[PDB]
Order: C-alpha cells, then sequence, then structure tokens
C-alpha cells in the first residue's frame, strides 16, 4: 500500500495498515520527508545558528552581528571578543 | 534566595550592593560603566537621594577585601507609567556619578536587544538568580552572595498552576514568572533587582528582574520577575541622553 | 569649555621614536573619559592608533599594537604615545581627542586637538627667507603678498598684520620644489587707497627651525 | 577588522539640492555608527551620533538613518558653508575605523577672475634666484589652464600650480602660479607676462610689467 | 481575538516516526511547534507554517527513555512579526509522550520459514526503528533490548506459539504463521498489529 509514490527525495517507504512511514536520509525529514533540513536558515530556527546576533535579510541568506564590543569571526557564525574586558563572560573561568 | 547555592567570588561580577544612608536596601545589575539596573519598587519609601551608594564586586558583607568598589548615585529613572506601590513596571535605571574599574570581579553584563532577547534567550529554562536577600521565608539576611537556579514558564501556563491566593495581581506583558512551586526554591524580597541572567553560547545576558516572588519559598507559587524584553528601547533612548539635574526622573514611557 | 592641544616636535628621522604628548585643561583624566590619538597621512587616510581610558587600562589597534605604546601622568593632566620603528608611512598629523558617550565598549570622538604634522625623512630642518611681493604700477584695489621658499619640514603659519586684517588672506598650500624643498606663498587683497598710511606685513614663523621674520610689504 | 567603505568619493551639488551619502559597514554593527564633518585645516566635528541623534550645536539640516550594514548621511538644504570631506566612524566594535572620505565640492554662478603679476622682489635677486608670481583669487570654477609666455617664449618644465580649498564664503577657488628661473636667466629677457583663459573671461586677457 | 487556540492534539507514532498532529485547519493563520524535554531546552520547529501536522521524530529520537512535552503556537496574518505592545503567543501545550513505551509497534514482516520433516522453525527479521545512530537506522532488537517477546500462531486449516528470541521452534501439512510483536513492560499499547498470514 505504498505504491503511490508517498515518499520524497531519496526517501524508504515501509508498509503499514492503512498508513505510510517514510523512512528518509538525515538531509530530509517529514512524513513524506518532504523539509530540507539544510534549506531552514531562518533567523528564528535557533537562532539561525549563530552565538549571538543574527540579522534576518529579505531574500539572501541571513547575516549575523555581535553584541557592542565583539566582532564576528571569518566563519560569520561566532564572535570574539575585542576589548580586554568583555561583556557577560567570567574572566577567572578561563 | 531559598534553597540556593553559595556563589563563588567572581562568578557573579554584575551583581552590585545598593545601600541608602548605610542601610542595606535592594540588589541591583550592572549593564555597563555609568548605568546600573534594578527593581523599581525599592525607591518608594525614600526621600534622601544624596546618600544612595552603589557597591561593586563586594561578595561578603563580614569581610574588607581590595576588589570592592563604591560610587555615587547621581539619578534614578523610573518608567512614567509605574505608580508606587504596584508591581507592574517594575524597573529602575540608575546613574553614577563616576564610572567603576573594570577588574576581574567586576564586569557588567550585556543588555541584550529586544528581538534576540523575545525570541532566543525567553526559550531557555534555567536561568540563575542572585542576591543577598534572607536566605530562609521571613529569616536573617544572608552574609555570603546566594545564587539560585530557577525555570522560566509563560505566563499561560504560571496562572494555571497557581495556589488559591487571596489577592492575585494581573500579570502584564512587562512580567515573567519564574521558579518552583514546591516552595524549595523562590525569589525572596531582600534579593529584589538582582540580576535574572541567561546564558547563550558562553555568554551570559540580563533577561529578568526579581521583583516579587509573593513572600518567600511559598507552596504552590512562582517567583514573578520583570520582564526586561519590553524596556531595552525605552532605556537606550534616555541611557545615551544629557544629564538633567532631576535626581528621580519621570522617563516618559515608552 | 573642555579644550585640549598636543604638542611635539615636528621632525622625527626614520627608525627613531615618535612622541608626542597632549594637554588637557577642562576636564581631569581620571573621572569618566576614554583618550585616543587619531593620525591622518597627506593621504587623509584617518587611522585610529589607540586610546587610553582612565586608571591607566590602555588597548591599541592589533594592526600596530607590537610598536605601539600609550601611557599618562595624572600628576600633570597629559597622556602622552610612543610609537617605536617609524618608517616613511607614518608620516601623518596626529589629532588628540576625548572620547563622548563612553560607556565601556566602544565610543564615539566629541572633542579633538588643533592636530600637529610630523614630517619622517633623513633631511636636515632649514628656516625661511621671505620675499615680498608688491605691485610694479602704482595706481581701484591692488593686491599683495609674501614668499616663502627655503623651509622644511611643513608647519609653516603665516599671518597678517598679527590678525589686525583677516578677509583676502590666502595661504596656499604647499608646493615641493624641484629640488624636493617645500615653498608656500601667502596673498592678501587690499584697497589701493590704504597704500600710503597703513603698513601691511607678514608675520611668518617655521616653529622647528624656531625662526620668525617679520616683513612688510 | 571592519573594513568601511564610503561612497560616492567626489559628489558636486548645487546649494538648492540636496545631497545624500552612503556608509556601508562589512558587518551589522546595530546604530553604532558617527558620522563627522571636516573642512580643510581643522579636525573633524561630530555631526550626527549613532545614525539618528544629532549633536549639540549642529543645525538642523543634517540627519541621518539607517541601522545594520548600510547607513545614510542626509543634508535636507544644502548652504555654502558645507564644503567638506565628511566621515563615518565604526562605533560598535574594535578595532575603532574611520571612513575613507567623501569630498564635497561646492557649485556656485560663474565668476569673472582677477589676474595679478608680481615682479620679484629686488632683495630676493641676491641669492642668485628669481621668481615671478602670477595669482588668481577669485576665479570659479577650478576648471582652469595658466599658460606662462616669458618674451615671446613658453616654458614646460618650471611652472608650478598651487590651488587652494573651496572658501567658505563665496565658493571660489584661488590659484598661484610660480616659475623659478636663474636669476643670470632672469636678467636675459624683458617682459614676462602670463596668460590666463578662463570661462567667466569673454577673451584670454595678459597681465605684463616692464622691467624699471 | 487574534487567533484561534490550538485543541485536539495528538500523538501517532509507529515504528518511532512521531509526528504531533492536531486541528483545525488554519483560517487566516499560521502555526508554529516546540518540543523539549523535562525540565530540557525548548527548541522550535514547523515554522510558520499552515499544516495541522509537525514531524519531532528528529528530536524524539535523541533521548528514548526521556519524557519530551510539545507546544503548538498560532501566530496572525498581520502581527506575526514585531511587538506593536507586545504580549505572549496564544498557544496550547501537548500530551506528554515517551518515545519508549507510547509509541506504535511496526507491523511486523515474516523473514523466513522452513520445513526439515517433524520440525519447522520461523525466523523473524530485524525491523529497522527510527532511531537515526550515526548513519544506519537502529534496528527493533538493539533498541528495546530484551523485552520484545514475540508471539506466534499456527494453524492448518483445521484449528499459539511464545518465544523469548527472534525464532519460533514448534513441530507434513500446511501450516499459516502469523507473527505479532508485544512486550510486558509497556502499560499502554502493549501489543501491535498482527502480521501478514502465509502459509506453506
Ligand atoms: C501516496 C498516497 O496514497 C497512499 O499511499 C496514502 O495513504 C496517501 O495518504 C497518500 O496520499
Ligand atoms: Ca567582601
Ligand atoms: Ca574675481
Amino acid at each position: 500500500q505504498c505504491a503511490s509514490s508517498p515518499c520524497q527525495n531519496g526517501g524508504s517507504c515501509k508498509d503499514q495498515l492503512q498508513s505510510y512511514i517514510c523512512f528518509c536520509l538525515p538531509a530530509f525529514e517529514g512524513r513524506n520527508c518532504e523539509t530540507h533540513k539544510d534549506d531552514q536558515l531562518i533567523c528564528v530556527n535557533e537562532n539561525g545558528g549563530c552565538e549571538q546576533y543574527c540579522s534576518d535579510h529579505t531574500g539572501t541568506k541571513r547575516s549575523c552581528r555581535c553584541h557592542e564590543g565583539y566582532s564576528l569571526l571569518a566563519d560569520g557564525v561566532s564572535c570574539t571578543p575585542t576589548v580586554e574586558y568583555p561583556c557577560g563572560k567570567i574572566p577567572i573561568l578561563e | 534566595i531559598v534553597g540556593g547555592k553559595v556563589c563563588p567570588k567572581g562568578e557573579c561580577p554584575w551583581q552590585v550592593l545598593l545601600l541608602v544612608n548605610g542601610a542595606q536596601l535592594c540588589g541591583g545589575t550592572l549593564i555597563n560603566t555609568i548605568w546600573v539596573v534594578s527593581a523599581a519598587h525599592c525607591f518608594d519609601k525614600i526621600k534622601n537621594w544624596r546618600n544612595l551608594i552603589a557597591v561593586l564586586g563586594e561578595h561578603d558583607l563580614s569581610e574588607h577585601d581590595g576588589d570592592e568598589q563604591s560610587r555615587r548615585v547621581a539619578q534614578v529613572i523610573i518608567p512614567s507609567t509605574y505608580v508606587p506601590g504596584t508591581t507592574n513596571h517594575d524597573i529602575a535605571l540608575l546613574r553614577l556619578h563616576q564610572p567603576v574599574v573594570l577588574t576581574d570581579h567586576v564586569v557588567p553584563l550585556c543588555l541584550p536587544e529586544r528581538t534576540f532577547s523575545e525570541r532566543t534567550l525567553a526559550f531557555v529554562r534555567f536561568s540563575l538568580v542572585s542576591g543577598w536577600g534572607q536566605l530562609l521565608d521571613r529569616g536573617a539576611t544572608a552574609l555570603e552572595l546566594m545564587v539560585l537556579n530557577v525555570p522560566r514558564l509563560m505566563t499561560q501556563d504560571c496562572l494555571q498552576q497557581s495556589r488559591k491566593v487571596g489577592d492575585s495581581p494581573n500579570i502584564t506583558e512587562y512580567m515573567f514568572c519564574a521558579g518552583y512551586s514546591d516552595g524549595s526554591k523562590d525569589s525572596c524580597k531582600g534579593d529584589s533587582g538582582g540580576p535574572h541572567a541567561t546564558h547563550y553560547r558562553g555568554t551570559w545576558y540580563l533577561t529578568g528582574i526579581v521583583s516579587w516572588g509573593q513572600g518567600c519559598a511559598t507552596v504552590g507559587h512562582f517567583g514573578v520577575y520583570t520582564r526586561v524584553s519590553q524596556y531595552i528601547e525605552w532605556l537606550q533612548k534616555l541611557m545615551r541622553s544629557e544629564p538633567r539635574p532631576g535626581v528621580l526622573l519621570r522617563a516618559p514611557f515608552p | 569649555q573642555v579644550q585640549l592641544q598636543e604638542s611635539g616636535p615636528g621632525l622625527v628621522k626614520p627608525s627613531q621614536t615618535l612622541s608626542l604628548t597632549c594637554t588637557v585643561s577642562g576636564y581631569s583624566i581620571s573621572s569618566d573619559s576614554a583618550w585616543s590619538w587619531i593620525r591622518q597621512p597627506p593621504g587623509k587616510g584617518l587611522e585610529w592608533i589607540g586610546y587610553i581610558q582612565y586608571s591607566g587600562s590602555t588597548n591599541y589597534n592589533p594592526s600596530l599594537k607590537s610598536r605601539v605604546t600609550i601611557s599618562r601622568d595624572t600628576s600633570k593632566n597629559q597622556f602622552s604615545l610612543k610609537l617605536s620603528s617609524v618608517t616613511a608611512a607614518d608620516t601623518a598629523v596626529y589629532y588628540c581627542a576625548r572620547s563622548v558617550n563612553y560607556y565601556g565598549n566602544s565610543f564615539a570622538v566629541g572633542y579633538w586637538g588643533q592636530g600637529t604634522l610630523v614630517t619622517v625623512s633623513s633631511a636636515s630642518t632649514k628656516g625661511p627667507s621671505v620675499f615680498p611681493l608688491a605691485p610694479c604700477s602704482r595706481s581701484s584695489t591692488a593686491a599683495l603678498g609674501c614668499l616663502v621658499k627655503d623651509y622644511f619640514p611643513e608647519p609653516v603659519t603665516v599671518s597678517w598684520n598679527s590678525g589686525a586684517l583677516t578677509s583676502g588672506v590666502h595661504t596656499f598650500p604647499a608646493v615641493l620644489q624641484s629640488s624636493g624643498l617645500y615653498s608656500l606663498s601667502s596673498v592678501v587683497t587690499v584697497p589701493s587707497s590704504s597704500l600710503g598710511t597703513k603698513t601691511y606685513t607678514c608675520n611668518v614663523d617655521h616653529k622647528p627651525s624656531n625662526t620668525k621674520v617679520d616683513k612688510r610689504v | 577588522e571592519i573594513v568601511l567603505t564610503q561612497s560616492p568619493a567626489t559628489l558636486s551639488l548645487s546649494p538648492g539640492e540636496r545631497a545624500t551619502l552612503s556608509c556601508r559597514a562589512s558587518q551589522g554593527i546595530s546604530d553604532y555608527l558617527h558620522w563627522y564633518q571636516q573642512k580643510p585645516g581643522e579636525a573633524p566635528r561630530l555631526l550626527i551620533k549613532y545614525t539618528s541623534q544629532p549633536a549639540t550645536g549642529i543645525p538642523a539640516r543634517f540627519s541621518g538613518s539607517g541601522s545594520g550594514t548600510d547607513f545614510t548621511l542626509t543634508i535636507s538644504s544644502l548652504e555654502p558653508e558645507d564644503f567638506a570631506v565628511y566621515y563615518c566612524q565604526n562605533g560598535h566594535s574594535f578595532p575603532l575605523t574611520f571612513g575613507q572620505g567623501t569630498k564635497l565640492e561646492i557649485k556656485r554662478t560663474v565668476a569673472a577672475p582677477s589676474v595679478f603679476i608680481f615682479p620679484p622682489s629686488d632683495e630676493q635677486l641676491k641669492s642668485g634666484t628669481a621668481s615671478v608670481v602670477c595669482l588668481l583669487n577669485n576665479f570659479y570654477p577650478r576648471e582652469a589652464k595658466v599658460q606662462w609666455k616669458v618674451d615671446n617664449a613658453l616654458q614646460s618644465g618650471n611652472s608650478q600650480e598651487s590651488v587652494t580649498e573651496q572658501d567658505s564664503k563665496d565658493s571660489t577657488y584661488s590659484l598661484s602660479s610660480t616659475l623659478t628661473l636663474s636669476k643670470a636667466d632672469y636678467e636675459k629677457h624683458k617682459v614676462y607676462a602670463c596668460e590666463v583663459t578662463h570661462q567667466g573671461l569673454s577673451s584670454p586677457v595678459t597681465k605684463s610689467f616692464n622691467r624699471g | 481575538t487574534n487567533t484561534v487556540a490550538a485543541y485536539n492534539l495528538t500523538w501517532k507514532s509507529t515504528n518511532f516516526k512521531t509526528i504531533l498532529e492536531w486541528e483545525p485547519k488554519p483560517v487566516n493563520q499560521v502555526y508554529t511547534v516546540q518540543i523539549s524535554t523535562k525540565s530540557g531546552d525548548w527548541k522550535s520547529k514547523c515554522f510558520y507554517t499552515t499544516d495541522t501536522e509537525c514531524d519531532l521524530t528528529d528530536e524524539i529520537v535523541k533521548d528514548v527513555k526521556q519524557t519530551y512535552l510539545a507546544r503548538v503556537f498560532s501566530y496572525p496574518a498581520g502581527n506575526v512579526e514585531s511587538t506593536g505592545s507586545a504580549g505572549e503567543p496564544l498557544y496550547e501545550n501537548s500530551p506528554e509522550f515517551t518515545p519508549y513505551l507510547e509509541t506504535n509497534l511496526g507491523q511486523p514482516t515474516i523473514q523466513s520459514f522452513e520445513q526439515v520433516g517433524t520440525k519447522v522453525n520461523v525466523t523473524v527479521e530485524d525491523e529497522r526503528t527510527l532511531v537515526r545512530r550515526n548513519n544506519t537506522f537502529l534496528s527493533l532488537r538493539d533498541v528495546f533490548g530484551k523485552d520484545l517477546i514475540y508471539t506466534l500462531y499456527y494453524w492448518k486449516s483445521s484449528s499459539t506459539a511464545k518465544t523469548n528470541t527472534n525464532e519460533f521452534l514448534i513441530d507434513g501439512e500446511n501450516y499459516c504463521f502469523s507473527v505479532q510483536a508485544v512486550i510486558p513492560s509497556r502499560t499502554v499499547n502493549r501489543k501491535s498489529t498482527d502480521s501478514p498470514v502465509e502459509c506453506m
């Protein structure tokens, strides 16, 4: 009962009574694996996968900022301190 | 602070101790070198503003180590939508006469952006509160700094779990409950103005201010904290303004 | 009323140390401020060398952090800079400035100094000789000026009649002569009627050489 | 390090128009951006702080907007005193970085220049050098050419031209031309004159002087 | 009121494919789903979708024994973002779900069955679950452990077997075997559906 092409994007189906479970690769999720887990870099999704700050642009990919006194590294997701005494960080723990 | 553990010296550096005429008044949170944030209900019963002093780097109220710093506060700012004797709009911004010297035991706590606090920090369960309040309900003020780990709950889930209270003040959009309902851990009164710090990837942010915990360690009740996500735009507009001579300025909200 | 001014030699040989001193009058260094040194080459490429705030803590630009040291003495109300291993690229006008709206992490720059030009070269200091410029025909309006020929470096300022007249004064930017030596001329415009009674003099000052020649036209 | 780019490099607008200046940042620095104006020979002035708030004493004509990567500086009713190079400063993270600078040359009504010629001073000849200076004082625009013909002969190797910045009152330029020749060569000719051509002049007028 | 509140939230998990399903179909509104563990951290999923189902399988498989709790928001069409004197979004909680016990057991498939004479041996294949370890799907045997006991029924057109392993040994005619999955350590959903019947 799975000949209706239910699985999408390389999924594998398993027969169930009036149901159809799709066994998909880790890159996709859903009942029919119709969700592109890689193509969801929106700022509401876990802060857009960024450490401190992010700014969701209209069409293009999200841009990530940092708090005052912090400059982002070349990776675009992490922020490093610039002043001698940064904010929100305990100096005795380093 | 009830049910917590002693916060090691230097692990809670953004906390400040507010003393009026050499007496314990309230806690506070240092956000930058000039401005400090605490509760607003602490200043209802005060009329001599010259002797208001903030102590930074203090850990043990009995011993005087070299890390302690004290600066005079020359201005206190409260929102215009706050009437004394009410829990709503319980936030106050204070300006020190002179800045503090940042040391290993004195570092400020970042004030998050409104969008960042409303979407990312608001969904972290365990945020920590600290203060010098009574260690036991209606007991004795602690000699050492006490830190407490409390869970954050939304107002909708918070209202149904509340026990039968004689008077339940409305929890507006500027406040949120946080704590445990079993009476083990709660936010006391003596630690009001303490930092409800939230952690996100190696950085600490201020997300709430302890205002009223319905007393202390009350069974079937939580500790309502003031939401700071609703004041970031209001705080920064006057934080960068000129030093008006008014010691207590009723700045218009928002 | 807070004002600040920098004091320096005006010329530092390459492969040596550059030193500048800035004095503050209307404000205390140890109350609330961050004090920075900002330089601008002749290309006007504003560069932030570094800053020192109150209590003595310092932070420098990582581009040149290995050859810069900034110190201060609270008693004398002044803070200085020490930049070593200066090259030709360090020839710039260094501005002393104070930070406004300084809340720790970063600040602005509200108060600025007058700026002192520093020339890095392996040459010698030469004082200038002023030559008058007067019209050849005695007649509505006439022009007169002064010529400055042999001076190096180029912090040369020309004032007319000790500031009595300021309208019509045009101190042209210095042009390097074919020999590599700077030369400038300052010209003023005055009515032809006041050419027999009023005395027009140009006050040329060359601070590195400490030569002051007052010649009238 | 935050690399800050300022565009356009050069802008020429009339007083009756409005000038728009752009300040793009390599990262999102929020509103932590301050604007400066640097008139030539003077230190920069803080015009607008944090991209929206103007300073004290700043005329209301200046304004700003933008947040994040792109920032704009606006001069609503431009005036002849606005000639300066404007800068925007990074004010969020270190290293503190300023802009490259956008020169703002102003336009005005066509002018008729004034040309004067000065013989070298007799005291100057004592040092074995002679220099004759021909100057323009109130000429606009700056697109002018000066041709120096000495005793019906033209030189092309010793001419030096120096031009001042736009003045703040009437927005008129000033040009000084000096050609330095040996004092012996100064005794080889008899009449030295400078030919000045300009759009404001109907014909190129030449001012000369005779020996003695 | 800005939006309507979610209601009738139900969990549908078969062979560990956990899907949170809830009505009503959106009417000028959108939904957003968050899932978290007990005193853990709320993770958001299904952002601003108009569907009536959210796949939370990738989150419940991290800790098969931990109890998960989920909630569904209802954002409006005009104030889906921004503040405008912002309050808290309307939402509704989901019933507590434990993937190790509350999930339904999938329909088993018989692997092989042979006749050697006086004894017949029925073998059951190791069904793959949805607990993603590395890049391979964990099997039923290696997830539930030793608590899955299989039951077999056999008949020869004129008519129960129990075993603790994944193989059956019983004592010709054509025998029709049906296998069934059941774990006795469950208070709810103890048994599964019967496998397809295949004779000799
Ligand atoms: Ca102490
Ligand atoms: Ca003219």
